[PDB]
């Protein structure tokens, strides 16, 4: 409505988009990361085997 | 024998605009414009007598 209250709160929204999308790209890095061991625990076979 | 038919006029009006303003009606009031009415939640005037 063009008044400062709509401003603000968007600036908010804004803030709160940016911070989910910053933590969703670094879960591909930490998933890559835990998909290794993972993948690494798939197909790995116990020391005493 | 030579017939027509006519049309002989078209009229329109003047849709009239009136503030509210220019009126007696606006003593009886204070006007302001508070654009904001709509995240207000409750307003409050006091008094001392």
């Amino acid at each position: 409505d063009g008044t400062g209250i709509s401003l603000h709160r968007q600036l908010r929204a804004i803030q709160q988009l940016a911070r989910n999308v910053q933590a969703v790209l670094g879960a591909f890095e930490r998933g890559t990361a835990d998909q290794m061991l993972h993948v690494l625990l798939e197909k790995a076979p116990p020391l005493a085997l | 024998d030579v017939e027509f038919d006519a049309l002989l006029g078209s009229y329109c009006n003047t849709l009239s605009l009136v503030r509210f303003l220019e009126l007696g009606l606006s003593v009886a009031c204070v006007c302001t414009k508070f654009p904001e009415l709509a995240y207000m939640n409750e307003g409050r005037v006091q008094f001392e007598v």
